[PDB]
């Protein structure tokens, strides 16, 4: 993170820094806590595992004046995948959401095994719109969390009501779910999905419904991207 | 405070727990969807046997206005000479088979004899006549006793799957929620706070006898 | 269960049979009985009617549909008690002689408290 | 390394186990479900991993080329049925579709059959890597053409009782002793894929 | 003091969101869901207590005497539809009574134009408390013409097709200008229950 | 040594309690749910236990022969309906066959008559053994006539109101005044027995 102040500020260049397993560093955090003899706080962790996280989240964001910027992705892994353990909690307590990585998609073989619907970034509506990335970036990111979202859950009602009994709906959002969580979610391992492209294959796949379908996209994107 | 499930308080038994109030939870929603479709077909169900029953009504006095008709052409009443004119007329029911919404609902598929008008031909021409209308009526019957079955096989389907849902919403989340309010807030806390305590007190103790090594010497440095 | 075939007895009128058996009629040569057994037009007592009632749709294997005439409207009771299950004998409360399907069919009367 | 980590009365709550999984490539977790069904080895086929799998490729595209792409099919079959079955022991497997009914048969297959492992008769206490490889190719390939074969009009009841010979015959492949050699090993192996095959065909019709 | 609370996992029970919900008086209690339906100010009127109602009477008795007894009816409505949606959902809209579709209706009037207030438009931005009385008594009092001439007449469908017109009026008057003046503000809602008056009278023959 | 133990927060595994426990052969646990609803002496069936039952026989031979076999049989039947009631709050009473439903007849009345003792008033203030074990005799014959006629044809549902009479006497039995002599109160209790097999035996008929 002082390199990236450095990088950030006193050159201008912008920085996605990258901090990767965190909690291996909370790991590393409790054994400073302990040398102290400081008796352990929550979980084992010392008490104030938020300060010395926020010391480091918190030097990240854009500057008045200088033109630079520091963007964080804190990498941690779950310490046993439960959102209540101290770590996650605090992170998610100081950073701006989260990008979860699931082992139910990792067990399907998909790459990366990006968790869409739990994963969200609270000022992601900043970031998108006819400056950057295209217009209908963000009707098409809504739209395809709940098409994801509806999907899911027919996907779980396939084995209760059985298929043929499915509104078009859902059956449409079955296929759409398999073709999203194999071609759209799944990316090989070195393809650089440039953002335009990526929003590309996203209308590719969006187009599998009638245009009055997709309520949530807003009509005067549909009526010029939907058909291409 | 509540209702317990008496379980022996753990990480491993909250882990366990939690994942069973997932498990019970996603299960709810599940069948209460299920409730739903289910109920959406039993509404169709119904109003179609509703419907069927005022066919009953008029569809019925059609088929025996044509018996009338038949009788005014001969005269009389044939009910009579139609007594115990075959053992098996022209029709019969099928065994039910189907799969509605997920219930194997059995729905009557009845269809005719191939031993047609085994006691046709009797009488003036309207007794043909007669005997397709009957057909037709018991055509219609077939459909409403179908209609029927269904409104009795799904509404104990129904039944069972909306009291499942209730029961999990009314004793099975709400027994599994107290046992993990529990388990961590209760106890697991309480454990780790007792821990805390002793810890404190070892570094009470610790800190004292340092102090102590600490006044003894500098003491002896001091003199 | 097996195929089977309809069978009407209720007192109210038995002129549904005679309106019906030209094309859907039961009797049961093996047993010499005929399935379709007539309901006198209100010539017996309840009690003959609920015997072969009894008969049908408790000793009956074969699964078929059943219907009633007016006296539906009277029996009702009964045919709670028997229309527990759509086999072997699901009900039915044909109009006969006289419109005689009014909300106190039992099977409407159903339908309408679950309505 | 191979670093035994007894469980304790915890799953992975234990702190030893949680410091562990931060640094070992491969953890062949515990499942306790397994091991109260008896199904041994009981390793939990849903929260093990091997950050090797990548790495490996270079080794795997020179001797077994398709290998990858069979284990992660083999894991996509039984994290499909997982999920599947967590869903019909709370309501039953009378609305599953036929597809659904194949990746529910073909995961309690593998789980049966390729994942279960004596371990103490002569054969199959050492499995090789080719013949592991080809009893994954086997059980693939018959659950491939399962879902084929309902993809046309065949029903997979019906199927099923026509071709219990051929789920038969790649349940029991796990009996080839491996002491007799690739050479033919294989052929056996071989001469089952194609007998799957061509029985497949023709029960289709 | 109008301090908001997040707890650690939105928990809401941690002793922190617990002492200040059992000190804070009035607890306006947001809600996500109600913000994703894009209804703001997104309060939820469920669980939004609040204990200032009672030592306010010396304020509302002194200058908008039936402001109260008027939100009590409203609060008591809209509780009545929020339940009444439970048994819509379990039994078809149809075996509602009138009374109960009646009370549907205000009440999804009021969720839409007197709760769901815009915000960023210049006649809703600020609702000052006069024309909010004034809406009040204005929804109010169409929720009980309706009830009464349904009561004492029609079905409730004939006379909400046959007074569509007052329904428009009284959703459109969030529109009124607060910065008309308030007595122009207040004439205009006089003119607007007269009017409405005169239309439940007509509607009622 | 009788030792109340009053752990904190009702919990059974507050320390006190378990070390306590271990070291007291009789754990008379009573259950805060059962005081509440003033059912006394609030004992909890479940989970108490007494180890000195087996040493209790030398003098239940030499005075009341058949103590332990009712014993035995009433904790037989007070353990089915706790299983039954355990089914039935997710289940209902439908699915529950004859014989469970007399089970669960007769535990309600052992728990509201027999176990339940008002402590204060002059009737059950000081329960004799004597009265105890005539009681348990009335209660187990009580049930026994009950099984033997629903096994014997008449359905326990059209049962319940013709022998409402009897089950009302059961009931009243704990009113037997216990100053009234043995000779006395045992004589009554013959009498209700005698009047138990008679209208079990009429009413079956």
């Amino acid at each position: 993170l002082t390199t990236a102040e450095y990088l950030a500020y006193q050159t201008e260049r912008h920085v996605l820094t990258i901090l990767t397993d965190m909690s291996s560093y909370a790991d590393a955090l409790r054994e400073v806590s302990a040398a102290r003899e400081e008796v352990p706080g929550r979980r084992g962790y010392p008490g104030y595992m938020y300060t010395d996280l926020s010391t480091i989240y918190e030097r990240a964001g854009r500057v008045e004046g200088r033109n630079g910027s520091i963007t964080q992705i804190p990498i941690l892994t779950m310490p046993n995948d439960d959102i209540t353990h101290p770590i996650p909690d605090l992170t998610g307590y100081i950073t701006e959401g989260q990008i979860f990585v699931d082992r139910q998609l990792h067990n399907k073989g998909i790459y990366p095994p990006i968790n869409v619907l739990p994963s969200l970034s609270r000022l992601m509506k900043s970031a998108i719109g006819e400056g950057m990335t295209r217009k209908d970036h963000g009707d098409v990111s809504n739209q395809l969390y709940a098409k994801y979202a509806i999907g899911k859950d027919a996907a779980a009602m396939k084995a209760v009501v059985g298929e043929e009994a499915l509104s078009i709906e859902d059956k449409l959002s079955l296929e759409f779910l398999e073709k999203f969580e194999k071609t759209f979610i799944t990316q090989g391992a070195y393809e650089d999905r440039t953002v335009f492209e990526s929003l590309d294959q996203a209308w590719s796949l969006l187009r599998i419904y009638p245009k009055e379908m997709l309520n949530r996209i807003s009509p005067k994107i549909l009526d010029e991207f939907y058909d291409r | 405070s509540g209702n317990r499930e008496q379980v022996f308080p753990t990480r491993m038994t909250l882990g366990l727990m939690k994942t069973k109030l997932k498990g019970a939870n996603q299960g709810y929603s599940l069948l209460k969807r299920k409730s739903e479709a289910l109920t959406k077909r039993f509404r169709d169900i119904t109003k179609r046997i509703d419907d069927a029953k005022q066919k009953m009504g008029r569809v019925m006095q059609t088929a025996a206005f044509s018996l009338a008709e038949v009788s005014y052409a001969t005269g009389e009443n044939i009910g009579y000479q139609v007594q115990e004119s075959v053992s098996t007329a022209r029709f019969k029911v099928r065994a039910r088979q189907e799969n509605v919404s997920g219930v194997y609902l059995s729905q009557f598929e009845s269809y005719i004899d191939p031993e047609i008008n085994d006691f046709r031909l009797t009488g003036l021409g309207r007794g043909g006549q007669q005997v397709q209308r009957a057909k037709e009526i018991y055509s219609r019957a077939v459909e409403t006793l179908v209609e029927l079955a269904s409104l009795q096989t799904a509404f104990i389907i129904l039944d069972e799957v909306i009291k499942v849902t209730n029961r999990r919403v009314n004793a099975i989340e709400h027994v599994i929620i107290p046992r993990t309010e529990n388990t961590i807030a209760y106890i697991n806390s309480e454990l780790d706070e007792l821990d805390r305590e002793e810890f404190y007190r070892l570094k009470k103790v610790q800190e004292k006898k340092q102090n102590e090594t600490a006044k003894l010497d500098a003491e002896m440095k001091l003199k | 269960a097996e195929k089977r075939t309809l069978i009407a007895v209720i007192a109210d009128e038995d002129t549904t049979t005679g309106l019906l058996l030209a094309g859907i009629g039961q009797i049961t040569p093996e047993t010499q009985e005929k399935n379709f057994f007539v309901y006198q037009e209100g010539k017996t007592t309840k009690e003959e009617i609920t015997d072969k009632f009894n008969h049908f749709t408790e000793e009956r294997d074969d699964i078929a549909i059943l219907l009633i005439n007016q006296h539906i409207a009277e029996n009702i009771r009964a045919r709670v008690d028997s229309f527990t299950n759509a086999f072997p004998a699901i009900l039915e409360i044909p109009s006969k002689d006289h419109p005689y399907d009014p909300e106190k069919d039992s099977v409407l009367k159903r339908v309408r408290k679950l309505f | 390394i191979v670093a035994a980590v007894s469980p304790a009365g915890g799953d992975f709550s234990d702190p030893v186990t949680t410091a562990t999984l931060g640094i070992t490539q491969v953890f062949w977790g515990l499942d306790k479900k397994l091991a109260q069904r008896k199904h041994f080895p009981s390793i939990n086929t849903s929260v093990s991993y091997s950050k090797y799998t990548n790495v490996l490729n270079k080794f795997y595209d020179s001797n077994y080329p398709e290998f990858p792409v069979l284990r992660d099919r083999m894991k996509e079959i039984l994290s499909n049925a997982e999920e599947l079955e967590q869903v019909v022991q709370l309501v039953g497997k009378s609305a599953l579709s036929d597809s659904d009914k194949i990746t529910l048969d073909v995961a309690t297959l593998i789980k049966e059959d390729f994942l279960q492992q004596n371990g103490y008769s002569t054969y199959d206490a050492f499995c090789p890597i080719w013949k592991t490889f080809d009893m994954m190719r086997a059980f693939i390939s018959y659950h491939d053409e399962a879902q084929k074969a309902v993809a046309n009009g065949a029903n997979w009841s019906k199927l099923a009782d026509s071709t219990g010979d051929v789920k038969h015959a790649v349940s029991s492949s796990k009996f080839f002793e491996p002491s007799r050699g690739e050479k033919e090993v294989h052929g056996e192996f071989e001469k089952l894929l194609s007998t799957m095959q061509e029985r497949f065909a023709e029960s289709t019709d």
